[PDB]
């Protein structure tokens, strides 16, 4: 039933530690604003738009299979509205990209060399994340080490 | 770009191929020259098999 | 609006239906307009408005050429887009008449030369 | 304001001219649908491509006769 | 928090439901009785079990208040023996059926700020602690309880008045149709002890089905509905086919005999008699409640005649969990606890300013 | 372990599963080769060397038990790892153990 | 320390000499096909070392960096330059490897860093055949 | 019907991962057994978010 779903949502989001007057206050923000909203033009025709802005910056393939599963989700409509509403609120290679090397029944198409430009890119995201790790390794200690101590240990902030 | 070598690869690949058929072509003229370019196709490497099965669809016409 | 919620609108203006009578179309169009966002070919007013005289021109209407000519003086006049050449380009391809080559004719600049 | 206005009634202007050049060519679109043609040029996209799509969604509208 | 410690007690008509604010179940759940000498008085399992020498009462049993000396000293012992609070340091939220008179509740704002003396006060009706526990304040609250039932349509603000409808329809009635056709049936069956096992039974054990005439023509034709009920005292009475015909008045009234309209019926009537603008608004939040959700099972036959409900226009949005048992409380201990709240209570200064009649007004 | 990891993924009869623990074990240092990334371009800094004299005490004793295995009876051997109460030393041996029992 | 960097440049140069010599004519059409895949691995190299090129003028690049770098490249040409040692010692064409390549698959199957390698060289290699 | 139920979970997984949702899998089995009763998905929207806000308050 639904007024223990909102003591199952509250559960998942919040790893356990209090835990025990907190979990009845978080169940009490469940109620309070699922009607925020309440208070105060097709389905499928959402998806879409998203669908859109993806073939607009690049990756048709994706787009069309976000397509492929919301046709046959259509044989439940509910459902999809909520997840294009949390869509922007979510978090922030391989052998085969450009290949022609590969193939056997291939047609003619030229050299193209203006994808090979973000043939580039496609390795330089990855070691652009390789050097931010070593960027983040030496900021955790010496943001640590700069300060007083009972930055990292909670015993000198007794 | 390594003195841009990433764009000089498939060069001397696309023009290795256009001086072969351009060696084993000479004088010839005629159903002689369209042998000249038959069995330039039947390559393994996908790369000229591409290539030629554009060059023999206008050598035919 | 938003450019993917004004393409529906488009749908509703050509055919009489709704965007729920009618989707289809709709998402057959999000497939097509969706690949770009820019112009394939770099632009000039100059050739799209040769391409309108030449029009005229093989309409043996010579006086309405340079009637565009004073129609262009007065967008001109005021100067307030400087897309001008997109909505002619498509005005020019949807033309009717109220009754060959182009391997010579010249064509805009490819972009096969420029970073893209 | 009133000279923002002014600015309203001159791009209305420019708007009615381009009617007229609509018109002179002999083409099926009218004010409405151009209406729509216009912001879509303005946000840039390729005009073969829309021109396409008229010439599809043209030949959708024959289905309803 | 920033309210005083707010206290929720709805006083029904077999138990009275006490306890504090932002807690999920009812912290107490005591007999109603006030005890009478047919000892002094008491409130528990021992003066309800001697109830022919220490008189059980009823202060509610058609949705007004039948006594009100057993409903004072039920809620002054519930505010003794149940909580055992000073009244003065909580401010208390009231209970009342939907649409009592407006004399009646200032004789009960002026009894509870004078013989009872309270620092600020709320009272409400209970289809709107309900409608908080849908989640919602635009809808119609099919609110079914213990000696009030009313299928209350509720825009934004109040209910509509001339809209809602009042059914009887409570678990004691259920327990009094089993008694009646139990004995219409000829078994033997006259005596407290057996009704308050049936009464037990038929709010924990029961069946319900999809429907009476399908489940009927089955226990007809091949009999394995009865599952065994074993007291060490070795009374045994239940039988399958007589307890999911109980509450068949339902889609059905008049086989318990009653005039007044089914529940199918009366939800149908309650939203006709709404407007027809604001009457998609309401059905995209209808309600389920009543005690009897101790069993599940009732939810789906409910969802089938809420389909049949309104005409093929749209599709069902009913709020329909299997546990709806303690709707109104769960309602109010949510409702009394929020410090936005406060702006919407009552104290006693502009009580004792402008009178006690604007507690119909202020508070609402 | 360099010596260890060296010679017996040039071996291929000390089985497919001695490469693999192998293939474990070149994942493990590839990561002590970030830090000594981060620490050459510093250049006592005792404390962020100790806690490696922590990952290495263990991995020492992996490598050095480990040796004489192969078959099911390195699936002993890490399997003697899994008899551990320590999170950091159980977190240490699986991603060695999926590999192996591959 | 440079000593121990020397042997992916060994395992580049005999790569880079089985794509040309054994992919004319004579060689047959599964060993055009076995060597422009092993040209893809070359070229995923041939990028890296550009973007290194850059960060070294920049002062961004050391030994202890790109010895880092070529970590998993390491294990990539190795693979690559073995195989390449086996297909001439054994004059191989046709089926004789893919055989080997059919062997080599299931050979590596524990790293699954060098399985994918192996598997997209037979796919790659399986299609004149 | 259990079957059934089952593969359009897993369609709804792979169309809830591309988007980069906020949501994990748990998550999401309770948000579509709740839409499953009737219950508005614009207010579902807005009841997570603030939650999730007022969770991360204590952390």
């Amino acid at each position: 039933s639904i007024t223990q779903l909102f003591d199952d949502l509250c559960e998942a989001l919040l790893p356990a530690a209090n835990r025990k007057r907190a979990k009845r206050s978080l169940k009490k923000v469940a109620y309070n604003a699922l009607f925020t909203n309440l208070f105060q033009l097709p389905a499928r025709n959402k998806i879409l738009m998203l669908s859109f802005d993806l073939r607009v910056g690049g990756l048709g393939p994706k787009a069309d299979r976000l397509e492929e599963l919301v046709e046959e989700l259509e044989a439940v409509g509910s459902v999809l509205d909520l997840l294009v509403q949390l869509a922007g609120s979510g978090p922030p290679r391989d052998y085969f990209l450009n290949n022609k090397h590969v193939g056997r029944n291939v047609p003619y198409s030229g050299y193209d060399c203006d994808d090979l430009s973000v043939f580039e890119m496609d390795v330089q995201s990855l070691i652009s994340r390789e050097e931010c790790l070593c960027h983040s390794m030496i900021q955790e200690t010496l943001q640590v080490m700069e300060a007083a101590p009972g930055t990292g240990l909670p015993t000198v902030g007794l | 770009l390594r003195r841009l070598l990433v764009w000089t690869y498939d060069p001397k690949i696309r023009l290795k191929t256009l001086a072969a058929l351009v060696d084993h072509c000479q004088g010839r003229k005629g159903g002689e020259l369209a042998s000249a370019v038959h069995a330039y196709t039947k390559t393994g490497d996908p790369y000229m098999r591409s290539l030629v099965q554009h060059i023999l669809s206008l050598v035919s016409h | 609006k938003s450019p993917n919620v004004l393409l529906q609108n488009l749908c509703c203006r050509i055919l009489g239906r709704s965007e729920a009578d009618v989707a289809q179309q709709f998402q057959y169009a999000v497939r097509v307009i969706g690949s770009n966002f820019a112009p394939t070919v770099e632009r000039d007013e100059f050739l799209v408005a040769e391409k309108i005289k030449k029009e005229l021109i093989r309409q043996r209407r010579e006086a309405d050429a340079a009637l565009f000519s004073e129609l262009h003086r007065k967008l001109h006049s005021q100067g307030v887009l400087k897309n001008k050449w997109s909505i002619l380009y498509l005005l020019l391809s949807l033309s009717e008449d109220p009754r060959s080559y182009a391997t010579l004719f010249a064509q805009a600049l490819p972009r096969d030369a420029h970073s893209t | 304001a009133a000279a923002a206005a002014a600015n309203l009634n001159a791009v209305r202007e420019t708007m009615d001219v381009l009617l007229e050049i609509s018109r002179i060519l002999n083409t099926g679109l009218d004010m409405e649908t151009l209406s729509i043609c216009v912001r879509l040029c303005e946000q840039g996209i390729n005009p073969e491509a829309l021109s396409s799509v008229i010439k599809e969604l043209r030949k959708a509208t024959e289905a309803l006769k | 928090d920033d309210d005083i410690a707010a206290l929720v007690v709805d006083n029904g008509s077999g138990m009275c439901k006490a306890g504090f604010a932002g807690d999920d179940a009812p912290r107490a759940v005591f007999p109603s009785i006030v005890g009478r000498p047919r000892k002094d008085s008491y409130v528990g399992d021992e003066a309800q079990s001697k109830r022919g020498i220490l008189t059980l009462k009823y202060p509610i049993e058609h949705g007004i208040v039948t006594n009100w000396d057993d409903m004072e000293k039920i809620w002054h012992h519930t505010f003794y023996n149940e909580l055992r609070v000073a009244p003065e340091e909580h401010p208390v939220l009231l209970t009342e059926a939907p649409l009592n008179p407006k004399a009646n509740r200032e004789k009960m704002t002026q009894i509870m700020f004078e013989t009872f003396n309270t620092p600020a006060m709320y009272v409400a009706i209970q289809a709107v602690l309900s409608l908080y526990a849908s989640g919602r304040t635009t809808g119609i609250v099919m609110d079914s309880g213990d000696g009030v039932t009313h299928t209350v349509p509720i825009y934004e603000g109040y209910a509509l008045p001339h809209a809602i409808l009042r059914l009887d329809l409570a678990g004691r009635d259920l327990t009094d149709y089993l008694m009646k056709i139990l004995t219409e049936r000829g078994y033997s069956f006259t005596t407290t002890a057996e009704r308050e096992i049936v009464r037990d039974i038929k709010e924990k054990l029961c069946y319900v089905a999809l429907d009476f005439e399908q489940e009927m023509a089955t226990a007809a034709s091949s009999s394995s509905l009865e599952k065994s009920y074993e007291l060490p005292d070795g009374q045994v009475i239940t039988i399958g086919n007589e307890r999911f015909r109980c509450p068949e008045a339902l889609f059905q009234p008049s086989f318990l005999g009653m005039e007044s309209c089914g529940i199918h019926e009366t939800t149908f009537n309650s939203i006709m008699k709404c407007d027809v603008d604001i009457r998609k608004d309401l059905y995209a939040n209808t309600v389920l409640s009543g005690g009897t959700t101790m069993y599940p099972g009732i939810a789906d036959r409910m969802q089938k005649e809420i389909t049949a409900l309104a005409p093929s226009t749209m599709k069902i949005k009913i709020i329909a969990p299997p546990e709806r048992k303690y709707s109104v409380w769960i309602g109010g201990s949510i409702l009394a606890s929020l410090s936005t709240f406060q702006q919407m209570w009552i104290s006693k200064q502009e009580y004792d300013e402008s009178g006690p009649s604007i507690v119909h007004r202020k508070c609402f | 372990i360099r010596r260890y990891t060296d010679q017996r993924s040039l071996d291929r009869s000390f089985g497919l599963v001695g490469q693999s623990f192998c293939a474990a074990l070149h994942q493990e240092l590839r990561e002590y080769y970030r830090l000594l990334s981060v620490l050459h371009s510093q250049l006592r800094l005792l404390v962020w060397t100790y806690d490696p004299k922590i990952r290495l005490k263990t991995l020492a004793a992996l490598v050095d038990h480990c040796q004489g295995r192969k078959g099911g009876e390195l699936a002993s051997a890490v399997h003697a790892y899994t008899k551990t109460g320590d999170p950091y030393m159980r977190s240490l041996v699986q991603h060695i153990l999926s590999l192996v029992s591959h | 320390l440079v000593h121990r960097i020397l042997p992916v440049a060994a395992s580049y140069s005999a790569v880079t000499r089985f794509i040309e010599e054994k992919s004319s004519f004579e060689y047959g059409q599964v060993n055009h096909a076995l060597a422009a895949a092993m040209r893809t691995l070359v070229k995923e190299h041939l990028i890296l070392v550009s973007q290194l090129e850059q960060l070294h003028r920049q002062g961004l690049l050391s030994l202890q960096k790109l010895w880092f770098y070529i970590q998993p490249a390491m294990r990539t040409m190795d693979i690559l330059a073995s195989l390449a040692t086996s297909v001439d010692k054994g004059e191989c064409l046709g089926g004789s490897t893919l055989s080997l390549l059919h062997d080599r698959s299931f050979s590596y199957t524990g790293d699954s860093q060098a399985q994918e390698l192996c598997l997209y060289l037979t796919k790659a290699a399986s299609a004149p055949y």
